[PDB]
């Protein structure tokens, strides 16, 4: 670590444009092969690689993504299009540099090279200087000690892909588990129709001129983008306790569910949180409590469990962002058990998505710690 | 297809007329059996050319090779709109500094096509919601890059002047 | 609260058609309503709302002078707006000619576009006349921008230039400082000059000399610009704006080489050169080298802001941030503004802070009043760049932009001074430095490490608890 | 028209392909996460 030198980023780099590309079809469909591979993710589907000038043929290239972001970092691993945007990066001199070492250096820098902000092309940028290099211990044993690490951060980086890939086979795993089992309960488990099980609420929305009752107080004011989250006893906002004089809302026990009837379900599944705190919320989304025949719990993993469903109840009741009703909110049976058998399997229910899910004690808070410690050894290692 | 009436000084008022069209390349001893002399050497009067650009009065006839060479050099679709081209730039080798850095559009036919391929099929943004899908101001995307971007609107396509 | 209820007003008069005609009807209305305040409470001394003639041309000539109108003794908001079935129709084209031409003195042509006798129908015409201008007659306080409907109704389609106000105090308190001077004040390219308005309508009683001598191209846009200061006092006997193209008719020419100006260069302000005319070998595109392309001719207006300028007084422009030098193009341009301090310093904005841009821009001040070193002294934010309902007065920044812009003040996440030298040294920097340190964290290896590993010992038995219930 | 609009991309696959992915990328996981421990080298 003792020879190490700043090298101008072009130096040993073959830079290059995308040459002609005739990428622009109208189906890429999984029966073709190679990957139209645009900004983003790295990855549209399949393409025909035959008479398309396609260069997929060094096994390691990288890119640079975007024209005007420069941030989007690709390892050219297989065989890849040149698909519209795919400004290349590869060494000149292939003896030194063994790119992804260099793939990993671009984001060694990430407080100038990876900020996209504006319309403009960073050439120079990338292109001149300097990035710290431990030549001239070239090329021998630099890539040799170099090829320590970057195992080990390879490893790192497949970590975090490896983890991603067991949270989303966990995910759909236990998704199917959710309602594969814990349906067709027998026997005979009532089919209690909605809303009857407790007087669920409406909400109530303030007046947002009240000053007094809009900054001060400890109430927290849930909004749908507070929500989507899950168990959030208090929100962000932090409206007024005495603005219940004019909020008109509903207050709330410490066992409570909340539920959105706006601007996101008719396309997708319903956001859920329980809430624990007393607090309040308008008429963009409403409240349930349920009433002692019931597990609240279970009653909340009954909404998020018959989801794909209860989408369906009361499903358009308008194409705006208005959207579903009360009244088929209301009006569907579901299986509702006495109160000796929901505990036990909302409990195996409870704790399979503690598992999973957000935040602490869950697998995704893992995988950011993950992220910045490997962020952090990065800046530990490269100060050499 | 480019071709030059070039002669002669000699009898200035365009007296001793000779010397049809010399397609490229052009030399010396080719336009002067083609003109004999006018008995000293004053000769190539530039006075017509058949020519995608702008040519000088006095310009010799090996920079006339010169630039038929760069022409030569350029691809075909951009010899056709040199002259579009060109009022950006001043020269040819000026020209053939960023000669790299066209962005060719028979595909983009307007700027909202421009918008269109840039926002759509780049995938400038990822997401395009089926709520979002037709929510995307192409115009003013448009207005915007024409604001920053140098673009050119030509017969066969759109040219983009990326630095 | 009251410029709610003002604001309601201009909402609903826009049912049921928009702002071109309406042009018309509001300017002529209130023009003449403000005629019927000033000029008739010149001639109050308690008499008439139902002014009759009671003007005495001979003696109301001074108005005629000064107002630059004797407008109508026996043909005004009332005596003009009545009933229907009458005689005769024609009452918005022509032939208000007395205030229209009104040689004598000060002319100012042009002056009356919008109504003055044609004309299309009996009293579907001048009933319309009657009950329009009778419900506009009412439309009371409820003054300093009391077309704020006005300000609206140019802001129809603005909710390309639309004077965004925010912006304007900014140049208006950017102008500051080293201004209280001779002469007050020029500006090149203006276009809506309400910028002027909040320039010099607040600047009223603190200096006032001179005309402002703006030029445009669209002449219903020159019209309403130039009747729209004297709406609310901004005298018009001799202060007044030029029409026409800035670099074809750089007039005046000779009068004189200026000392404070501003101005908003807009887009659309692109020409052809290069030159073939004798601007080739002109004051300004000479000292230039090279000359100003078909597109990016922008950068010729710094060489017509330079053309008018002394060292003293400070020329604030802006530009839209297609300038880093802009190549080799416009490097010997940038050079020879960086031949001396011909620039002086540089502000960057913020995205959006306009209507619907969303860019920033450069602002360019220059004077040849150098210290000398470069200036990069810039801010992009904040700079709230969100509305004007926040930090209304100053935006917390004014009086720090004001500092800043007053004498070399070096502070960190915030760009400095450098060398005069170094511009020349890096490839012209506009602007890089300095953007200091954004979103930079560290954390102890311990506290990242053993809460992770924590967090997973409970995952282990979690899991394998959750492999004992995956059992059926 | 509520009545009926049946009932689009309706998909669910079998249990033993992803609990033997589960397993495996677990085991995978874990010698990668002792490896990461030896790689915790101050």
């Amino acid at each position: 670590g003792v020879e190490v030198e700043w090298l101008p980023l072009g130096e040993i780099t073959k830079y290059e444009q995308p040459t002609k590309y005739l990428v622009k079809a109208k189906d890429y469909h999984d029966t073709y092969t190679i990957p139209v591979l645009t900004a983003g993710k790295t990855f549209i589907l399949g393409y025909t690689n035959e008479t398309h000038g396609i260069y997929q043929a060094s096994k390691a290239p990288v890119i640079i993504f975007d024209d005007f972001t420069t941030a989007n970092k690709w390892v050219d691993f297989d065989f890849k299009a040149k698909s519209s945007a795919m400004k290349m990066v590869t060494s000149c001199d292939d003896n030194k540099t063994l790119l992804k070492y260099v793939y990993y250096w671009l984001n060694t820098l990430p407080s100038e090279f990876a900020e996209g902000d504006h319309k403009r092309q960073w050439i120079s940028n990338y292109s001149q200087k300097k990035i710290p290099i431990p030549c001239p211990d070239n090329p021998e044993k630099s890539l040799a000690i170099q090829s320590e690490i970057v195992r080990i951060l390879d490893k790192f980086t497949a970590l975090t892909a490896e983890l991603t890939a067991e949270l989303n086979m966990r995910k759909k795993q236990y998704n199917y588990y959710r309602d594969q089992l814990l349906s067709f309960k027998e026997g005979e488990v009532e089919w209690k129709t909605l809303g009857e099980i407790g007087k669920w609420y409406g909400g109530g929305t303030p007046s947002k001129n009240k000053i007094e009752f809009w900054e001060n107080g400890s109430i927290p004011w849930i909004s749908p983008k507070d929500m989507g989250r899950t168990l959030v006893d208090s929100s962000e906002d932090y409206i007024t306790e005495e603005a219940v004089l004019h909020s008109s809302t509903k207050l709330i026990p410490a066992n409570s569910i909340a539920i959105v009837v706006r601007s996101s379900i008719l396309d997708k599944v319903l956001p859920s949180a329980l809430i624990k705190v007393p607090a309040t919320l308008n008429q963009d989304m409403k409240a349930v409590i349920p009433h002692e025949n019931i597990l609240v719990k279970y009653i909340y993993h009954m909404i998020g469990s018959r989801g794909s469903d209860i989408l369906r109840a009361a499903k358009k009741t308008g194409g705006s962002v208005a959207s579903i009703d009360s009244k088929k909110l209301f009006s569907f049976k579901i299986p509702v058990p006495n109160i000796n058998e929901q505990q036990r399997i909302v409990e195996i229910l409870d704790k399979f998505d503690t598992l999973t899910n957000s935040i602490t004690e869950g697998l995704p808070r893992e995988i950011e710690l993950r992220q910045k410690q490997y962020e952090y050894y990065r800046d530990l290692l490269f100060s050499f | 297809d480019m071709q030059v009436y070039i002669a002669n000084l000699g009898k200035y008022n365009e007296g001793e007329l000779v010397g049809a069209w010399f397609t490229f390349p052009i030399d010396f001893e080719e336009v002067k059996e083609k003109i004999g002399l006018n008995d000293e050497y004053e000769e190539y009067a530039i006075h017509d050319y058949e020519l995608p650009f702008t040519v000088d009065e006095y310009t010799s006839i090996g920079e006339l090779n010169r630039l038929w060479e760069m022409v030569s050099e350029l691809p075909e679709e951009l010899q056709s709109e040199l002259s579009a081209l060109l009022t950006h730039f001043s020269s040819i080798e000026e020209l053939s500094e960023h000669q790299e850095d066209i962005i060719i559009h028979s595909d983009c036919d307007d700027m909202y096509d421009v918008a269109r391929y840039y926002i759509e099929e780049t995938g400038a943004l990822g997401e395009v919601p089926a709520s979002l899908q037709n929510y995307i101001d192409y115009q003013a995307y448009g207005r915007d890059l024409d604001l920053s971007g140098t673009f050119i609107s030509t017969n066969h396509g759109i040219f983009e002047i990326v630095y | 609260e009251l410029h709610r209820q003002i604001w309601q007003i201009a909402n609903d008069v826009r049912g049921s058609v928009d702002g071109w005609d309406f042009k018309q009807y509001v300017l002529g209305a209130l023009f003449y309503r403000f005629i019927s305040e000033n000029f008739s409470s010149y001639i109050e001394a308690t008499d008439d709302i139902k002014d009759d003639a009671i003007k005495t041309k001979g003696y109301f000539i001074y108005p005629s002078q000064l107002f630059c109108n004797v407008a109508a003794k026996a043909n005004t908001n009332d005596r003009l707006n009545a009933d229907l079935n009458s005689i005769f129709v024609a009452i918005e084209s022509s032939a208000y000619g007395y205030p229209s031409e009104a040689d004598i003195k000060g002319l100012f042509a042009d002056f009356d576009t919008t109504s003055n006798r044609l004309g299309n129908t009996v009293k579907d015409k001048n009933a319309r006349l009657a009950a329009v201008l009778k419900g506009v007659e009412g439309l009371k306080l409820g003054i300093d921008l009391f077309g704020d409907a006005y300000e609206f109704l140019i802001s129809n389609y603005a909710a390309e230039f639309f004077t965004p106000q925010h912006v304007s105090k900014l140049i208006a308190q950017l102008a500051m400082h080293g201004q209280t001077h001779v002469n007050k004040i020029y500006d090149p390219a203006a276009g809506s000059g309400s910028l002027l308005l909040q320039a010099k309508k607040q600047f009223d009683n603190h200096i006032i000399e001179e005309g402002f001598f703006g030029q445009e191209i669209n002449h219903t846009t020159y019209n309403l610009a130039r009747m729209n200061m004297f709406l609310h006092n901004i005298n018009y006997d001799k202060f007044d704006i030029k029409l026409g193209n800035t670099l074809t008719e750089p007039h005046f020419r000779d009068e004189k080489p200026f000392d404070a100006i501003v101005s908003n260069p807009p887009y659309s302000v692109k020409w052809i050169g290069s030159d073939d005319p004798t601007l080739i070998n002109d004051e300004r595109f000479a000292p230039a080298g090279v000359l100003a392309p078909k597109s990016k001719a922008d950068f010729a207006f710094v060489l017509h802001a330079l053309n008018y300028l002394s060292a003293k007084g400070r020329a604030a422009i802006v530009c839209f941030p297609g300038i880093f030098y802009r190549g080799g193009a416009e490097q010997k341009i940038r050079q020879y503004l960086v031949d001396n301090n011909y620039v002086e310093t540089v502000i960057s904005l913020a995205p959006n802070l306009f209507f619907g841009t969303t860019i920033a821009v450069n602002i360019l001040v220059l004077s040849k009043h150098k210290t000398d070193t470069n200036v990069q002294f810039i801010d992009a934010s904040e700079l709230f760049k969100k509305e004007t309902n926040n930090n209304i007065l100053t935006d917390a920044h004014i009086e720090q932009i004001m500092q800043v812009f007053a004498s070399k003040e070096d502070v960190a996440h915030l760009a400095k001074s450098v060398a005069f030298e170094t511009v020349v040294a890096n490839d012209y920097n506009l602007s890089v430095s300095s953007y200091v340190e954004a979103k930079d964290n560290r954390e102890i290896i311990d506290i990242a490490e053993l809460n992770a590993e924590l967090k997973t010992t409970v995952s282990k038995i979690d899991q394998l608890r959750k492999d004992i219930d995956a059992i059926v």
